[PDB]
């Protein structure tokens, strides 16, 4: 897995691979590793793959009952603080680790938050067995106050790194751009990688059957 | 309406008051204390022809020197029996001794006025029933009476029931210090003889003793017949 | 507090208990319910109580419900209770089926309902279920059944009964139609239209049927459409 | 959870609340018993309908394989004591490997009532039952058992409505020639409860467990 | 270690059982019973860790003959296997698992007869035949090499005296009587031991 | 391994309007084949299957506790459940047990009861969900079963072609697998019919 | 019928039961607080109801911390219960935080435990009025008072108990701000024989402590020999 | 602590009493309306003061809102439970609660207060607007926990009066725009500005309070 | 009544 | 306004669907026989309430009904004096906790809005009492600026351009509602009570856009107020 925040002069952007393994084998080669947290915050997931999923969905939902209460957009510091306080009462027993970015009305906000339960607030982070060589990108080409195109390049650049570099990562890149006007979840919006043609062709009854039954329906 | 645990303007505890006085619904129970040991008999009342005598328990084995006689409300008396005999077992492993009678009766005690309505579902009552326990310890031969209140005290000649306060008045005429067993056993007969409803005979009335010598003996009907013969 | 404590699980001075008395005169108030056992299956008749013009009619059925494959039931009483009462069924109907691998027998779903009813009687200081229910199914012991519970958590097994408003009456009216192990479904259908008659003060609108069937080794549960309920009309000709 | 105080002593050391559950007892249908020389019998009144199934039904339930019971009063409650009764008898050869005596099974009964006489939050049980069966040396026995928890041994009885009449009846009745076969102990169950009274019977014989008998078998006797 | 087999004919199932309580080096009993009678018409065959073994199976007969009082008829052989099946399973990540092997025999009305396996773990198959124990490992094959699905209960018995005539040449445990069932619509017949 | 004790294979298929499930019969304890008929697909409604690999008690435990949950939920909602649907009530039902989970991996296959759209998805042991458009794998042969889904699967086939094409792929993944076979069953899934068949298998 | 209960209210919103309660305190002899310069002193009227009694039986006056003293009116037992929940909040305090708690806190503190017993038919309501007082240099001298209902206020003179009204108008002579503790435990014991009915009851002892700079922020008796000169001046005052 | 007995009971009669006291309280309110049009539902009701600072016209879901007749603050209870049932629905799930079911779950909270020990029913009933499966839905739940599908109703004072106009003057096929319209229309025969009325509607795209700029609109009609 | 028998 | 049972004793409802209990929680609030007013604009928000100091032997500085709930959260409490230090309390908490769980500061309305639903709860619950005060909130909101909220007894709450509480409650909404800030609360509060203040008679907290902080007014600042409006 590699995924990656950065922060731009208007906003965040939020990128992942596409590639879940069982031990070193592919299971799933077009995997949505950016997840909904409120229309405004989303979070990128590495780790535990059940352990983020459920994490993610459950602080959604708490979000949702918030701000149906407050009438009032959420902000990323709340999504913070309920994710890293549920996390340390797990003592690293729920292995989510997130890149959690948003804009609310105190503007753009990206946080990295660790199983144990720690949080960075940060321009610019990584996570993920890929985490290195996107982190290599980021310290190489990162500069503060970015346009929007030179971000979303950075970032699709920093996960390429991981996803050619990195056993763990593969297949396309996922970004997810928030302003305080837009959202884009682009998905794909890059597919680096294509398998070939197949160069030899693959009838009815060359299976042998040994019992048939036909259930008829509706 | 009021709680459970309500003193009346005198200080006393109604239920308890209550509790007394179920006591007069009970057939008469007798024990004597003699130095040859203690004599035990109650009244079985029977109310119909067609019911077994013998099922009527109103005098039951403790251990084996310890029995007890009851009046009142028997189903009431059932629990308070079986904490005395799990108690003498209790103390017989830890000690590896005979419990005292007095010992017993105290431990049974333990559990009137533990009643009330603050869990979940313990004793919502008093238990309506009185006991006479006679047994032989170290101390010799020992008769003590506890009522509903827990309230419980070392008698000489005691008779509980509906017939207790005659009964009594025959007993403190009978009774000597130095006045055999044989004499005791008698002597409780002849009185529940006239305190009692029905003509007593040998399957109408139940007797048992404890001696210094002998184990808790309950009177086969052969051995009642012998008693009454005079 | 023992003086606000109206001590809804006490006998009175007659041996009687006012509350379950109380509920069951809740019930005769409820709309019309009758169920009758066949040779080939069992129904149950309901009165709707909606009878509104501005109703919404969402679901399939609005007095019947299905407990589980092979068993349906109706209510007589306070609606909200039937609704507790009703899920509690379908969960004791899922829990044997979990334990066993087969489905629950009728009548051991009717006696596991009808000790949660009892509980509510004699402990805990609460009011009783307001419901009386008709419970309809079949079971590989003892084939197509009917049964009836009211707030006490008695049951008693019927080849027909009848519970809510003017049920005495209905009850009369069985006793003298039902001719005992010679009732088919169709000839059951009639009766129920034929007392429904009587006891309702009739429109297709107004009730609603359910019958329970064997088919192909299976049973069928089906609430009759508005056309199927010419019944009413095949009636009115007698 | 609740815990008030149902069941308390009134005035004269009465125990309403019990009594009260005796009037139940009552209010049910006739339960007649008759211990035999080598079978127990008991007979019970039905009111039933016509539209009924009478096997749902029942006032006369198997326990275990040597022991049943009848009940009168409060047809929920009985349901629940005869369960209750039910789960001991398994507990007890689990534990002891042997069958339950009549005698045990009715002293359980009877102290689970006395319990719901002592105990916060709830009422009595306002059924009394009769318990027959054998035991291990072939002795013929029947126990009642009422809402206090008192219980005794009987050569005859009789609970429910007009249970006071059928009793002094059995009195009357009750000899050596009345009990001298197996014919005439059943005609003595159902003479009973003719003297109130449609009627269930059941008979035990000895190690050959509970057969009820049918409607055609029973008109034969009256 | 205990030896379990069941076959399963037309109209019957047939079951056996070793007969030896073992204690290291000792045998301790060599009338031991493993079987349990659930019913009239189940038989539940038991082994495994001591202690284990009878709590579980007494448990369940208790559980099945409650049911039978309860309801005035008995539990089909499956819905028993199923009811045992659940108790294990739900005990297997508790404080308190049974570490049993257990065959079910019985015969229904309307299903007719039926052999059911189940391990520790609470894995349920129904099987034509099946076997637990070391002495399973060399009788397995002699079972799948004779069996038909109409086997006679004559043939059977032969079939299973063929299965432990191989335990008394090539097991190397002293297994030498057993225990024989058969159940049919008429019940639990007790055969002869199968002794050497 | 615990997943390897009992052995097992499961694969799902995407067609044209149709669906497939697969699975292995054999029922062993280690080397031991205790039976060759063993069920790990089970009816979830009328076009839904559910089809799981793993520990045999688990995956027995898994279809009566889901059976029962479903049972429920079509019960109070009066509607069949939809696939997408299954998924979740699935990975609800793994994650409780997060901490002592279930060893057993499903496999989904169906239609949408209403639109019948095909759906496959399969799940971890801890029930995290993942949806494809190809295939699904789980057992303990995963690997030859992804060779042979990898090489035969194309889109938009035919319930005859995809019926081929799972049968070929199952075939030839456990016989490479020394604790998976003893037989093949095969369910197609389609609008107005399923079809079960047993396949011709080595059975060693 | 509206007085039965804390949890309910009357038509006009009053509740009864804390106002009985107040009624309890009402017929409690006087103890008084006085507030001066450089700390704060206590007096109790404490009736001598037998000659059997020992002389110091039955204080009114309680250390409830090693710098906060305690004077009450009402029914004793509900008192010393009170003085046990504010000891045991003093002390939690100090281990919470690690240092001595604030008078103006603890009486907080205390006065909402009172007040949780106002609201329910479950308990009743504390038939007793306290004072707390107490010296810091940081501080300073403070006396705060809290009465059934569970209200809390810092007075610079206060009294509870039967002759409330009369000896407030004596303490209200006072320029308590600018006198020395020596000074008030005189006028302590002066006002308490004021306010004395000696045709009603007869017989008191008089119960002095104090807290202040002269005590080093420790609440403790007043010295016999300093209590006897006070009497005798109030003895004499009194004519 | 805590009453464990029922404050709820039967009358000699069969009825709850209570209950019937609740819904006295219910009639006793402000007055709402519900309409269901055949492409969406619509929700109204009557209302120093900062009009903008509390609603009583809410969202449950994307998909589903709520208004009631009765005890502001009984409803606020609902309100909170609904939202919450909700979401445990949704994450269970992964699926919009269906309207249905959401009610379901709603009026079983409102039979527990009718039960359970020391506590009185609520005195709301709710309305509860909804779209799932391409179709509207129009739900009122009582004190009692009972529960009915409308084509329209009324609840509050004048309900009676409300509930005959509605019958006179709503057809099958009338479309969103059109039932708002009438809606408005109901609330005038027992009362008008943007401040005093709140109106919410249901459709494909979920549900919305409206606008108090588009309630101006509606009521220049 | 019809709870009783 | 009809009675049945014990609905004037518990929260139940009478015949007619009323609360009686929480109708008396309102009359509780009028027996502390003090007002209090609070106005917003928007720059500001105030808050203006009685200081009676009767008895001289107080020591004023801890008679005040203005307490800080946070930093930028100020409010008055009507009523009952320690119901509403209790009520004081319980916001506090609720405040920290959310500012823990959630990062940021608690806003006013939802503060209003939990202290109510807690309210609500004695309303339905027999075993306790409501609280017999009324409670008044004032803040800066960053985006709707200034705001003014109370809750009552019954549960309700609601945001206000003014608002008042206590005996003048009434004849203080009459003189609101025909203006529509710190000297509006004083004129306000002086015309309904006829008085004309002295410094030491009243207390004022403030918060502002540009000082969102909570203050309470000293002694010298209300003066140059009175001697302004003066
Ligand atoms: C609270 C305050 C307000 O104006 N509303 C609407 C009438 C409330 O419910
Ligand atoms: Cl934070
Ligand atoms: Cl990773
Ligand atoms: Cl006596
Ligand atoms: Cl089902
Ligand atoms: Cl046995
Ligand atoms: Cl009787
Ligand atoms: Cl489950
Ligand atoms: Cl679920
Ligand atoms: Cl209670
Ligand atoms: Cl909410
Ligand atoms: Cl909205
Ligand atoms: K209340
Ligand atoms: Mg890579
Ligand atoms: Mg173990
Ligand atoms: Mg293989």
């Amino acid at each position: 897995t590699t995924i990656a925040g950065v922060v731009y002069k208007d906003g965040i952007v939020l990128g992942a691979d596409t590639r879940a393994t069982e031990g070193m084998v592919v299971a799933d080669k077009n995997c949505s590793k950016i997840h909904f947290i409120s229309p405004n915050i989303y979070c990128c997931g590495a780790g535990t793959a059940a352990d983020t999923d459920m994490t993610t969905q459950l602080i959604s939902s708490n979000l949702e009952l918030h701000s149906l209460s407050t009438g009032r957009l959420p902000r990323v510091v709340t999504a913070n603080r309920m994710l890293k306080q549920m996390l340390f009462r797990y003592q690293g027993y729920i292995g989510a680790a997130l890149v959690l970015g948003g804009v609310d009305v105190t503007g753009p906000h990206l946080y990295s938050i660790y199983p144990h339960g720690s949080t960075d607030k940060l321009p610019y982070v990584t996570m993920g067995s890929g985490s290195l060589a996107a982190m290599a990108v980021f310290e190489d080409k990162f500069r503060p106050d970015m346009e929007e195109e030179e971000a979303k390049n950075l970032v699709s650049e920093a996960i390429a790194a991981g996803i050619f570099n990195d056993l763990g990562s593969g297949s396309n890149i996922d970004l997810c751009v928030i302003s305080k006007n837009k959202l884009d979840f682009l998905r794909p919006y890059t597919v680096p990688n294509k398998k070939g043609t197949r160069l030899g062709r693959y009838e009815k009854g060359t299976t042998a059957v040994l019992t048939e039954k036909i259930t008829p329906l509706e | 309406d009021r709680g459970v645990n309500t003193f009346s303007p005198e200080g006393r505890l109604f239920q308890v008051e209550y509790a007394i006085e179920a006591i007069k619904l009970g057939s008469t129970a007798i024990g004597i204390q003699t130095s040859e040991g203690v004599c035990l008999a109650v009244e079985k009342r029977i109310t119909s022809p067609l019911m077994e005598p013998s099922s009527i328990e109103k005098i039951v084995e403790i251990d084996a020197h310890i029995g007890c006689a009851m009046s009142g409300l028997i189903a009431d008396a059932k629990t308070l029996i079986d904490k005395a005999r799990v108690e003498t077992q209790n103390h017989w492993f830890t000690y590896n001794e005979t419990m005292t009678v007095e010992s017993v009766t105290q431990a049974v005690s333990n559990l009137a006025l533990q009643f009330g309505e603050e869990d979940p579902g313990a004793m919502s009552r008093p238990f309506g029933v009185a006991l006479l326990f006679g047994g032989v310890d170290e101390k010799g031969p020992q008769l003590f009476h506890m009522d509903p209140s827990g309230t419980f005290v070392q008698c000489d000649a005691r008779a509980i029931g509906s017939a207790s306060e005659g009964a009594q008045s025959s007993l403190q005429e009978v009774y000597h210090k130095s006045m055999t067993l044989k004499e005791a056993i008698k002597s409780s007969l002849i009185i529940l003889k006239q305190v009692m409803e029905e003509k007593l005979n040998a399957t109408n009335i139940e007797l048992a003793t404890v001696q210094p010598g002998q184990n808790f003996h309950m009177f086969t009907k052969e051995e009642l017949e012998e008693v009454i013969k005079d | 507090s023992r003086r606000y404590d109206s001590r809804t699980t006490i006998f009175s001075p007659e041996g009687r208990l006012y509350q379950v008395e109380y509920a069951m005169e809740a019930i005769g108030h409820a709309g019309t319910c009758l169920g009758i056992l066949a040779n080939d299956g069992v129904l149950l008749a309901a009165e709707r109580r909606n009878i509104h013009k501005l109703l919404d009619e969402v679901f399939f059925s609005e007095k019947i419900y299905k407990l589980n494959e092979d068993m349906a039931c109706s209510v007589a009483g306070i609606t909200s209770d039937a609704n507790v009462l009703t899920n509690e069924l379908r969960l004791i109907a899922q829990r044997y089926l979990l334990q066993y691998q087969e489905p629950i027998p009728c009548e051991q779903l009717v006696t596991a309902l009808c000790d949660i009813k009892q509980a509510y009687t004699q402990f805990g200081g609460k009011r009783p279920f307001g419901v009386s229910l008709l419970y309809i199914g079949w079971d590989k012991h003892y084939g197509f059944q009917l049964y009836q519970s009211d707030p006490s958590g008695n049951y008693g097994g019927w080849k027909a009964t009848c519970i809510g408003n003017n049920s005495a009456a209905a009850v009369s009216m069985l006793k003298q139609d039902y001719k005992e192990g010679e009732m088919t479904l169709k000839s059951a259908l009639a009766l129920a239209i034929k007392v429904l008659n009587k006891t309702m003060d009739l429109s297709a609108e107004k009730v609603e049927i359910a019958t329970l069937t064997r088919e192909n080794g299976k049973t069928v549960i089906r609430v009759l459409k508005q056309k199927e309920v010419q019944l009413i009309k095949k009636h009115e000709e007698e | 959870s609740y815990d008030r105080a149902i069941t308390v002593f009134s005035p004269d050391g009465h125990l309403f609340q019990v009594e009260y559950a005796q009037e139940a007892v009552k209010k049910g249908s006739t339960a007649v018993g008759v211990r035999g020389r080598d079978i127990v019998v008991l007979g019970v009144e039905k009111k039933v309908a016509k539209l009924q199934d009478e096997r749902t039904v029942r006032k006369i339930c198997a326990l275990d394989d040597n022991v049943c019971m009848a009940f009168a009063g409060l047809t929920a409650d009985a349901r629940i004591v005869i369960n209750r009764a039910r789960v001991e008898c398994q507990s007890h050869r689990l534990t002891v490997e042997d069958p339950v005596t009549v005698e045990y099974i009715t002293r359980y009964i009877a102290s689970l009532k006395q319990r719901y006489t002592q105990s916060n939050g709830r009422r009595p049980f306002g059924i009394s039952a009769l318990i027959v069966g054998f035991d291990f040396d072939g002795t013929p026995r029947l126990y009642q058992t009422d809402p206090s928890g008192t219980y005794h041994a009987w050569k005859a009885n009789a609970i429910g409505r007009g249970a006071k009449s059928v009793r002094e009846f059995l009195e009357k009745n009750y000899t050596d020639e009345a009990i001298e076969t197996d014919d005439l102990t059943i005609k003595l169950v159902i003479k009973a409860l003719l003297e109130v009274v449609n009627i269930e019977l059941a008979v035990m014989r000895r190690d050959q467990s509970l057969k009820i008998l049918n409607p055609e078998e029973i008109e034969k006797y009256v | 270690m205990e030896y379990l087999i069941g076959i399963q004919g037309p109209d019957y199932v047939l079951v056996a059982s070793d007969r030896v309580a073992a204690s290291n080096i000792v045998q301790m009993k060599d009338d031991h019973d493993k079987m349990f009678k659930m019913s009239e018409k189940i038989l539940l065959l038991c082994v495994g860790e001591a202690g284990d073994t009878v709590q579980f199976a007494e448990y369940i007969q208790k559980n099945v003959q409650l049911y039978k009082m309860r309801n005035g008829y008995e539990l089909s052989p499956t819905a028993a296997a199923n009811f045992t099946r659940r108790n294990l399973a739900d005990c297997l990540r508790s404080r308190t698992p049974y570490h049993v092997n257990l065959l079910l025999a019985g015969y229904d009305e309307h299903e007719g007869p039926a052999l059911y396996y189940m391990d520790y773990l609470a894995a349920l198959a129904k099987a034509p035949f099946a076997a637990h124990g070391y002495g399973a490992f060399l009788t397995l094959s002699i079972l799948d090499r004779y069996y038909t699905p109409t086997i006679s209960r004559e043939r059977a018995v032969e079939l299973l005296r063929k299965c432990l005539e191989e335990l008394q040449k090539r097991f190397i445990l002293n297994l030498p009587t057993f225990s024989v069932r058969i159940i049919d619509k008429n019940g639990i017949h007790d055969l002869d031991n199968i002794s050497f | 391994s615990i997943m390897s004790y009992n052995g097992g294979a499961v694969m799902a298929m995407k067609g044209k309007n149709c669906v497939a499930i697969a699975a292995d019969r054999r029922f062993g304890i280690q080397a031991q084949m205790v039976t060759t008929d063993f069920q790990k697909i089970f009816p979830m409604g009328d076009r839904l299957y559910i089809g799981l690999a793993g520990l045999a008690t688990d995956v027995q435990t898994v279809a009566q506790r889901l059976k029962f949950r479903l049972n429920l939920y079509e019960l109070k909602e009066g509607r069949q459940i939809k696939p997408y649907t299954l998924m979740s009530m699935v990975a609800n039902l793994l994650y409780e047990k997060r901490f002592g989970p279930y060893y057993t991996e499903p496999v989904i296959a169906g239609l949408d009861p209403k639109t019948f759209k095909p759906f496959i998805c399969s799940l971890d042991l801890i029930g995290c969900p993942m949806v494809t458009d190809d295939f699904v794998v789980s057992g303990t042969c995963a690997e030859q079963m992804y060779g042979m889904c990898e090489s035969l699967w194309e889109p938009n086939m035919d319930p005859d072609h995809l019926f081929e094409t799972i049968s070929q792929a199952m075939l030839n993944a456990v016989d490479r697998d020394a604790v998976s076979g003893m037989g093949v069953i095969v369910h197609i899934i389609e609008k107005d019919k399923i079809t079960t068949r047993t396949l011709k298998a080595r059975m060693d | 019928g509206y007085d039965l209960s804390a949890s309910t209210f009357s038509p006009d919103g009053r509740v009864f039961q804390v106002e009985y309660a107040m009624k309890a305190v009402e017929n409690s002899s006087t103890a008084i607080g006085i507030r001066c310069k450089d700390g704060v002193v206590f007096g109790v009227e404490k009736l001598v109801l037998s000659k059997l009694y020992e002389e110091g039986s039955n204080k009114r006056l309680f250390n409830v911390d090693r710098h906060v003293g305690m004077a009450v009116a009402g029914l004793l037992a509900d008192a010393r219960s009170l003085a046990d929940i504010a000891r045991e909040e003093a002390s939690n305090f100090r281990s919470n935080f690690g240092y001595n708690i604030p008078l103006k806190h603890l009486a907080d503190r205390v006065a909402m435990y009172v007040h949780a017993y106002t609201l329910y038919s479950a308990v009743r309501p504390f038939g007793c009025s306290f004072m707390l007082g107490s010296y810091s240099v940081n501080d300073g001298a403070q006396l705060y008072m809290i009465d059934p209902s569970g209200v809390s206020y810092g007075y610079w003179g206060c009294a509870i108990g039967k002759a409330r009204q009369a000896a407030k108008t004596e303490i209200e002579k006072l320029q308590m701000k600018e006198m020395t503790c020596r000074d008030i435990v005189k006028e302590v014991a002066k006002i308490i024989y004021i306010v004395h009915d000696e045709v009603k009851d007869k017989a008191f002892e008089l119960e002095l402590s104090w807290v202040g700079e002269l005590t080093n922020g420790r609440h403790e008796i007043v010295p016999k020999d300093i209590r006897e000169e006070a009497e005798k001046y109030a003895k004499e005052s009194l004519k | 602590r805590g009453y464990s007995f029922s404050l709820t009971t039967f009358s000699p009669s069969g009825k709850l009493v209570q209950i019937e006291y609740a819904l006295a309280a219910v009639a006793g309110g402000a007055p709402s309306v519900g309409i269901k049009a055949a492409n969406g539902v619509v929700l109204a009701t009557e209302k120093l003061y900062d009009e903008r600072s509390v609603h009583k016209v809410e969202p449950i879901t994307k998909h589903i809102g709520l208004v009631y007749s009765g005890m502001g603050p009984d409803y606020r209870v609902l309100v909170h439970r609904a939202r919450k049932l909700a979401q445990q629905y949704y994450l269970v799930y992964q699926e919009p609660i269906p309207t249905a079911q959401l009610v379901q779950r709603v009026a079983s909270v409102m039979q527990e207060y009718t039960q359970s020990g020391g506590v009185r029913p609520f005195g709301v009933s709710l309305l509860i607007c909804g779209w799932n499966e391409g179709r509207p839905y129009l739900f009122q739940s009582d004190p009692s926990g009972a529960y009915f599908a409308w084509k329209a109703t009324a609840m509050g004072k004048n309900y009676v009066n409300g509930k005959t106009f509605l019958e006179k003057r709503y057809n099958e096929d009338l479309e969103l725009e059109d039932a708002i319209h009438t809606a408005i229309l109901t609330l005038k025969e027992s009362f008008m500005t943007e401040d005093n009325i709140e109106v919410g509607i249901c459709n494909e795209a979920g549900f919305r309070r409206l606008t108090p700029t588009e309630v101006k609109d509606y009521l220049a009609a | 009544r019809s709870y009783y028998s | 306004g009809s009675s049945a049972g014990f609905d004037r004793h518990i929260t139940i409802f009478s015949p007619e669907g009323r609360l009686y209990q929480v109708e008396y929680a309102f009359k509780a609030i009028n027996q502390g026989g003090l007002t209090s007013v609070a106005v917003r604009g928007k720059d500001c928000a105030v808050i203006v309430t009685q200081k009676k100091v009767p008895d001289k032997l107080l020591d004023s500085s801890t008679v005040t009904h203005l307490f800080k709930i946070t930093e930028n959260i100020g409010c008055v409490m009507t009523g009952m004096t320690a119901d509403s230090r209790s009520q004081v309390q319980r916001a506090r908490y609720e405040a920290a906790n959310w500012k823990y769980k959630y990062g940021y500061e608690i806003p006013v309305d939802m503060l209003c809005k939990r202290i109510a639903d807690i309210s609500q709860v004695y309303t339905q619950n027999a075993e306790m009492r409501p609280l017999g005060c009324c409670m008044i909130l004032i803040g800066i909101d960053e985006e709707q600026g200034p705001q003014v909220y109370k809750c009552d007894p019954a549960g309700y709450y609601c945001g206000f351009k003014a608002t008042a509480a206590g005996v003048k409650q009434t004849e203080s909404t009459s003189f609101l509602e025909k203006k529509v800030t710190v000297e509006t609360a004083i004129t306000c509060l002086s015309t309904v009570l006829s008085i004309d203040f002295k410094p030491s008679e009243i207390e004022v907290g403030v918060v502002t856009v540009e000082n969102p902080k909570f203050r309470i007014l000293t002694e010298a600042e209300i003066d140059a107020h009175l001697v302004a409006l003066a």
